[PDB]
Formats: structure tokens, sequence, C-alpha cells
């Protein structure tokens, strides 16, 4: 289908993206709803959701 | 919704000519493609060969085409594979093989008509679900 | 509410990077799964960035 | 680096017609008098530099050449993929319905 | 008289190849102008050896004894092609079709499981020139394809796979992807093996020929997961010649 | 680290049930007094002597 991918501001604001894994991969983000950029060497963190002190 | 004549009027020919089932007519084609076709053919799929099914846009494609009374009357007389090209009435039923696949015996071109109208019929009140297998059940 | 404030700056005459880059980080990240507090496990302990890890 | 061959297979004419080189041969069933007896020609007799060389297959009758004329526009030419060809797959690649 | 289904079942004997009787040592006369063909290829695989893989490459690395896991299900038969004359004298086997691969699973010394898949697929196998008769001097070398042990369909535990399948970790939603692009995104090894056949025994009237072989390919990658390693099997074989 | 694999080794237990020898072999059989046969006889022995504790 040549899916791609536009950003409209945050960090990739003005980028696209073509290649179909990296389209692919921003698509997989985007079930999640907007996308984000993680810190996840700090706490080692292992990818898995968890619940908020709401939850809790 | 109801099964009303327009759900049982069906193409007869490769012409464009239709005909109009009764209601009878499909009850008996329900019950004679169960008797003799479903333990193959159940929800218009082919357990024993997977990749034909009983679509309408599939007999279309079949030569000769199978998407009629004439030819499907023709293809339960004398099967063919899906191209026209080889005869299969050894290893499918017909009434020309009715010695080998005894269910056939006992069919009567009435029989026949009846199926072959079921065949046309199902598709128009499933939708996709004929011919597709589990993923629509 | 993010569509709302997009749809009100383009109407207002702004580009669409212009009109996505006025969208505020924190609604943003509101709109976000990984902040849904029905996300978590039982036995997933800790903060919610042990999981996807410190937004940046 | 590291790339998923059949994902990439669908980036091509492949993934638009049937590849006389790769696709599994249910596929000929989309068109007019192509399945059973021509399918099995044009797999066995597979690979092809071009689509055009499909009507080389050694014994064809005249009416056969003719359905492979007329279809020649449904058909495309890709380079061979072990992934696609390996297992048998070419015959059964383990999809029914 | 002669062995039946029921002498057979279960006795281990419908995994080995025929053997020819040690008055067996004649020779089989090539006639140039007539086509020949091998009418069935056996292989019978009797050690497997696994190449130890040292920390250090100064020292070389030597193929160990393995242990056979998988039971009496290791060899190929029923195997054809044509046997063509080439223009020296010599002659070539080109392999068609037949049971011509079977998975193995062997076990190293401290557990490690190395399974391939033993084969001679798509083998062009070749003798010394100038063979008017094949004799108890004659020897077939030759190299063959060794395909991926898994095909493409085949799905991992996470059920990721190739032509099928998952194409991420997806019970770690918000990991970060390039470290396990490696195990996320499966490949399809294609490698070449190489093998020796070693004639002993010739019966000249039947056709039939009989000896040992070697051959040496690569194990399973677990479709691109991790390197594979090298094996050597050594056997007996069986083949029949006919003009064809 | 190993602190009683080398008084096995010691007086002549030197190979495991998995077919290896500390010694860097390969193939080799150590009957029943592998590493591992050592090892299961003194869990029995424990039990028997626990046992004839309990009767005394
Ligand atoms: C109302 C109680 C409560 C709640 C909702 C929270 C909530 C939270 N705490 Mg706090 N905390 C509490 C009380 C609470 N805490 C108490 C009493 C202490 C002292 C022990 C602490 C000390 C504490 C520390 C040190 C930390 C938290 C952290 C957290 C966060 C992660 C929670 C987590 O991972 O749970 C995990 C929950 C489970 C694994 C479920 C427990 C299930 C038990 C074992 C069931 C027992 C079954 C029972 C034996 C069956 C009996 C059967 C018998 C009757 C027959 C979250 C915001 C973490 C945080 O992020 O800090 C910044 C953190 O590091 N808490
Ligand atoms: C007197 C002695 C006191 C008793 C000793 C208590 C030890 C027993 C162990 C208790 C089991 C809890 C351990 C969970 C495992 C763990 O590693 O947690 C570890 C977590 C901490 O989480 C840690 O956080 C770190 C960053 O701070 C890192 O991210 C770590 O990866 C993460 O493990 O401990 C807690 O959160 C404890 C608070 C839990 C309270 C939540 C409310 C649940 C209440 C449920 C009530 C059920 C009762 C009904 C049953 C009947
Ligand atoms: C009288 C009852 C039956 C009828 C009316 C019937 C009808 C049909 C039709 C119309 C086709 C062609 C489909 C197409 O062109 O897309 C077909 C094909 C096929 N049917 Fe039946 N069928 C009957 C019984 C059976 C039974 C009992 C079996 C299983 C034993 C069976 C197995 C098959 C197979 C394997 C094909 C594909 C044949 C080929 O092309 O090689 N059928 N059938
Ligand atoms: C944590 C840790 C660790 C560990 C440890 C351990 C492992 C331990 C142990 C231990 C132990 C394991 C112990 C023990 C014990 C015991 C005892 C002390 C006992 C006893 C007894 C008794 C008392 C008995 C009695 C009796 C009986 C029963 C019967 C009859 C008789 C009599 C009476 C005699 C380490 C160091 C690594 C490090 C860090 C951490
Ligand atoms: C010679 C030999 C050897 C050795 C051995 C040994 C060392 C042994 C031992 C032993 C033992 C060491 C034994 C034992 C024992 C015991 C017993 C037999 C017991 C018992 C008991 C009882 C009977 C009890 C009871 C009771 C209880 C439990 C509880 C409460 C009550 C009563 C008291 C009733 C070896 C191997 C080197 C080698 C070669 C041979
Ligand atoms: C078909 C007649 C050609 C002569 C070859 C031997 C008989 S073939 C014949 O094929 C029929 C299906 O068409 C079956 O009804 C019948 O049982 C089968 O034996
Ligand atoms: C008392 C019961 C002893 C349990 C026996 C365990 C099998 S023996 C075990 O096998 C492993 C894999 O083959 C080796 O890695 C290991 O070195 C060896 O000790
Ligand atoms: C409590 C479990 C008993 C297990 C007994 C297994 C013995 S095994 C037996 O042992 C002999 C003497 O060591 C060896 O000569 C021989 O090679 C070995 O097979
Ligand atoms: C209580 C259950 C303990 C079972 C003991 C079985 C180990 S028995 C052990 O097996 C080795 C190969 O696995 C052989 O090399 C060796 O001869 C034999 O003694």
């Amino acid at each position: 289908q040549g899916v791609t991918v536009s950003f409209y501001g945050g960090e990739l604001n003005g980028q696209t993206f073509t290649d179909p894994p990296t389209v692919k991969s921003y698509a997989r983000k985007a079930i999640f709803g907007e996308i984000f950029e993680f810190d996840t060497e700090t706490l080692n963190s292992d990818g898995i959701f968890r619940t908020s002190p709401r939850g809790w | 919704a109801e099964l009303t004549p327009e759900v049982l009027t069906v193409p007869l020919n490769s012409e464009g000519k239709t005909i109009t089932l009764t209601e009878k007519q499909y009850l008996e084609g329900k019950r004679l493609f169960q008797y003799a076709c479903a333990s193959c053919h159940v929800g218009g799929i082919t357990k024993t060969n997977p990749s034909l099914d009983l679509r309408t846009e599939t007999l279309a494609l079949a030569t000769p085409p199978r998407d009629n009374i004439e030819g499907l009357v023709d293809y339960m007389k004398n099967p063919t594979t899906y191209d026209g090209e080889q005869e299969i009435a050894e290893v499918h039923p017909s009434l020309r093989s009715a010695d080998i696949f005894p269910k056939m015996r006992n069919l009567t071109e009435k029989d026949l008509v009846a199926i072959a109208g079921h065949i046309l019929v199902e598709p128009k009140i499933l939708g996709d679900k004929w011919g597709g297998g589990k993923v629509y059940y | 509410e993010i569509n709302r404030r997009v749809q009100a700056s383009l109407a207002s005459g702004a580009t669409l990077e212009e009109a996505w880059s006025a969208i505020p980080e924190k609604l943003a990240f509101y709109d976000y799964i990984g902040n849904n507090p029905a996300k978590g496990g039982l036995f997933r302990t800790g903060p919610m960035n042990k999981g996807d890890g410190i937004a940046q | 680096e590291l790339v998923n061959v059949v994902d990439e297979k669908l980036g091509t004419a492949y993934g638009e017609k049937i590849d006389l080189n790769n696709t599994n041969i249910a596929a000929f069933i989309q068109y007019r008098g192509l399945y059973p007896t021509l399918a099995k020609l044009i797999v066995k007799n597979a690979p092809y530099e071009s689509v055009e060389d499909v009507l080389n297959i050694p014994g064809l009758t005249e009416r056969q050449k003719q359905i492979l004329r007329e279809n020649l526009e449904h058909f495309t030419v890709t380079e061979v993929e072990t992934a696609l060809v390996e297992g048998g797959d070419r015959y059964n690649n383990g999809l029914y319905k | 008289q002669t062995l039946t289904y029921d002498d057979i079942v279960g006795t281990g004997l419908a995994n080995k190849c025929p053997t020819l009787d040690d008055t067996a040592r004649g020779a089989y006369p090539i006639d140039s102008s007539q086509t020949y063909r091998i009418a069935r290829l056996c292989l019978q695989p009797t050690t497997f050896l696994v190449k130890e893989e040292p920390k250090n490459k100064r020292q070389e690395a030597e193929f160990v004894p393995t242990k056979l896991v998988t039971r009496e299900t290791t060899s190929l038969d029923q195997i054809q092609g044509e046997l063509k004359v080439n223009s020296d004298g010599s002659l070539t086997f080109v392999e068609e079709d037949g049971i011509d691969f079977q998975p193995v699973t062997v076990q190293m010394a401290g557990g490690e499981r190395i399974p391939l898949l033993f084969t001679v697929k798509n083998l062009v196998a070749s003798t010394q020139p100038n063979v008017t008769s094949i004799t108890t001097s004659t020897d077939f070398k030759g190299e063959f394809n060794v395909p991926s042990y898994r095909t493409a369909n085949f799905l991992d535990p996470k059920g990721r796979g190739l032509a099928s399948g998952y194409d991420s970790a997806i019970a770690l939603p918000q990991a970060k992807e390039e470290e396990l692009a490696r195990a996320n995104v499966k490949r399809f090894s294609l490698t070449k093996g190489q093998i020796s056949l070693n004639v002993a025994k010739v019966d000249g009237r039947t056709g039939e020929i009989a000896g040992t072989f070697e051959s040496e390919q690569l194990s399973d990658d677990d479709m691109g997961a991790h390197e594979p390693h090298e094996v050597k099997i050594q056997g007996v074989f069986y083949a029949s010649i006919e003009p064809a | 680290g190993m602190f009683v694999l080398p008084f096995m080794a010691r007086l002549g237990v030197t190979g495991s049930w998995s077919g290896w020898s500390i010694t860097g072999e390969t193939g080799i059989d150590p009957g029943f007094w592998s590493f591992e046969g050592v090892a299961l006889a003194h869990i029995v022995l424990s039990g028997l002597l626990f046992l004839a504790a309990c009767w005394h």
C-alpha cells in the first residue's frame, strides 16, 4: 500500500519516513496513542505496562 | 428479512435467463445438499481440496462456467477440474459414477436442479460466509 | 481536545506543523495508553517508569 | 542488516501480480483456465527470465498457449526467493481456508 | 524367503541401507552412447561429529563424538537422478528427488543439543576422469544445498516467524527493538555442504554399488537466531545404477 | 569457586553422566561414580542416617 509516516510537532516535526520497517515500527507505537521517547536504561525498564497510584 | 422470490431468482444459463425457485425447492435443495454434498462442502468450502470453493464468483471463473443451474447440473453429471481439462467422475460424486458413489443413485434431474439452486441461493443469503470457512463462523 | 485545538489552529490559518507544535507536551502525554491505570499487572511492581521508561 | 525477505517481496511485483517464479500454485485459481493443468506446468518449469518465456513450456496445446497469452498481463517474474520455494511451499504453503 | 513389512516393523532394519556380500568386487561397464541414472540411492549415517568451537583460535578445533537423541530416523533413501557421462570419461550424478533429508538432533558432552537437516538436496557429485567401469576404485565427490532446518512458516514460542507470525516481541510492548532485532527478524539459511562417496563393493551384473560416505554441512541456525555448527556425518551408502 | 569438585577429582571422580571429564575429554563413561553419582550417594546416605537417628 506504500504506507508512509510524517510527524508534526515534537522531536520529529517535519520528518517523513518511508522505510517499511521504520513506518511499521511507528504504527506499532501508534496503537498506544501519542508517541513518546523514553529513557529505558536508567531504571532498567522492561517495556511492560504498570498501573499508577490511582490503580494501586 | 424474508426469503423472497427475488432471493430465489438465480441464473439458469450462461445467456442471462433466470429461474425463480419455490420455497419447496429451496428446502429440497438444502436437504439434498446435506444428503449428498455436505460431508465435503459444508458451508460452501471443500474439505478435501480447500483451494476450490462454491462461491458464485469462483464458479463463474470455472471452465465451463458453473455460476448457473445448467453448469451446476452438468457438473453433477460429468464433473471436471477447474479448467475443464480433466473429467473427475472417478473421484467425484456424479450420476456418471453412481455405481461407486451410491448416494447419487437415487438423485433425479429434479433433485440436481434443487441442489444447484441451493448452491446459488446460499451466498445471496449468507454473503462472504458462504465459502468463507472458519474465519466467518 | 487535542483534535479540537489542532482544528482551531488550522481554521485560524496555521500550518499543520504549527498546529501540532502548539499542542502542549503534557496534553499529548495524557493521550497515551501507558498512562492508563487499567494497563498494569498485579505483580508488575513499582513506578510506571519501570515499564515503558522515563518519558523524555 | 536484518530484513524479513518475505515482507520485502511484498513491495515488489510479487505483491501485485502472480509471480511465475515464486507464487504458490493456488493463486492461479484467480483467473479462468489456469488451474490445475497450466498452473502445474508453470510451477514445474520455473524459473523464467521473463513472463513471455512461459509460452516456451514443451508440449502445450494451442488452446493452452492462447490462455497463457490472454493472461500474461496478470503475470510477473521476480528473483527466486529461497524462503518461498523451499519446503515444497509452491505446491502447499500451509494455508487452507 | 523374502522379508515383508511385518518381518521388519519395529526392528530398526527399516533405517538400514541394503548391503552387498563380500563376493561383490566386480566392475560395472559404462557406455558413452547410453544415458544412465541412479534408480535408488540410500545413505545410512553411523556417526555424527560436531566441530568444537574453542574460545581461542590458536589451537585447532576438532570434530568430537555426539549422542543421537532422535532415534532410528536418520537415513536418506529412494533418492534418484541422472547419471551423466562427461566428455573426459568422468561421471556426474545430478540428484532430482527422493527422501533426501532428515532432521536430526545430536547431543554433545554436557548436554548441548545440535539439530541439523542431514541432507543431500540438489546434490551434484562427480567421479575421477575416464571411468570405463565403476569399480571399488571409483569415488564420488560433490556439493549439495542445505536449506534452513525450519521452513518459512515455522513460528517460534512467542509466535514470531518469517512467512507468518508476529514481527516483534509482543510481550514487551514498549521495549527497545534494536537489541531484539536478531530474534525478531527471521532469516532463511541456504548454505553449501560437501560429500564424498567411497565405493567399496560393486556387483557388475545387477548394477548395484555400496561403500562409505563422509559429508560436511552446517547445523540448524534457528532461522538466524544463532550461529550454526559444523557437522561431519559418516556412514554407509547403497545405490542401484540403471540405463535411462 | 569450586570447593568440593576438587576433592572428588583428587580421588578419581573426574567424569559427568553428561559425558564430559575434567581433563577435557568428550564421550567418556564414568559409570555410576560420576560427580552426580557421588552427590546422589551422599543424599541417600544423609536420609538413611536421618532415619537411624530417629530410631536411636
Ligand atoms: C494501601 C496500601 C498501599 C498502596 C495502594 C501502595 C501503592 C504503591 N506503593 Mg506503597 N507501601 C505500603 C502501602 C501501599 N502502597 C506499605 C504498608 C509499605 C511498607 C511495606 C509500603 C512501601 C512501599 C515501597 C518501598 C514501595 C512502594 C511502592 C508503591 C507503588 C507500587 C506498588 C506495587 O508495586 O505493589 C505490588 C503489589 C503486590 C505484589 C500485591 C501484594 C499481594 C500480597 C502479597 C497478597 C498476599 C496474599 C495472602 C498471603 C493470602 C492469604 C491467604 C490466607 C488468608 C488463607 C504504588 C504507588 C513502590 C514505589 O514505586 O515507590 C516509589 C516502592 O518502591 N510502597
Ligand atoms: C452431489 C453433491 C456435490 C456437489 C453438487 C458438488 C459440487 C461441486 C462443485 C460445483 C465443484 C466445483 C467448484 C468450483 O468450480 O469452484 C466441486 C468441486 C470439488 N468437490 Fe464437490 N460436490 C458434491 C460432492 C462432493 C463430495 C462428497 C466430495 C468429497 C468426497 C467433493 C469434493 C470435491 C473436490 C475435491 C472438488 C475439487 C475438484 C477438483 O477440481 O479437482 N464433492 N464440487
Ligand atoms: C542466605 C545466604 C546464604 C546461605 C545460606 C545457607 C544456604 C544456609 C544454610 C544452612 C543450613 C541448611 C543449616 C542447617 C541446619 C540444621 C540444623 C541445625 C538442624 C538440626 C537438627 C536437629 C536439632 C535435629 C533433631 C532431631 C531430630 C529431627 C529427630 C530425632 C533426633 C533429633 C532430636 C536429634 C549464603 C551464605 C550463600 C550467602 C548470603 C545469603
Ligand atoms: C558397603 C557398601 C557401601 C556402603 C554403605 C553404606 C555406607 C551403608 C549404609 C547404611 C545405612 C546408613 C543404613 C541405614 C539405616 C537405617 C535404618 C534401617 C533405619 C531405620 C529406621 C526406622 C525403622 C525408624 C523408625 C521410626 C521412625 C521413622 C520415626 C519415629 C518412630 C520410629 C522410631 C518407629 C558403598 C556404597 C560405599 C559401596 C560398596 C558397598
Ligand atoms: C469410463 C469408461 C472407460 C473404460 C475404463 C474402465 C472403466 S473406468 C470407470 O469410470 C467411471 C467414472 O466415469 C466409474 O463409474 C467406474 O466405476 C470406473 O470403473
Ligand atoms: C541426584 C540427581 C542428579 C541429577 C542428574 C542431572 C543430570 S547430569 C547434568 O547434565 C547436564 C546436561 O546434560 C550437564 O550440563 C551437567 O554438567 C550434568 O551434571
Ligand atoms: C540408585 C541408582 C542405582 C544406579 C545403578 C546404575 C549402575 S550403572 C553401571 O555401573 C557399573 C559399575 O559402576 C559400570 O561398570 C557400568 O558401566 C554402568 O553401566
Ligand atoms: C534415583 C534415580 C537415579 C538414576 C541414575 C541414572 C544414572 S546411571 C548412569 O548413566 C550414564 C549415562 O546417562 C552412564 O554413562 C552410566 O554408565 C550410568 O551409570
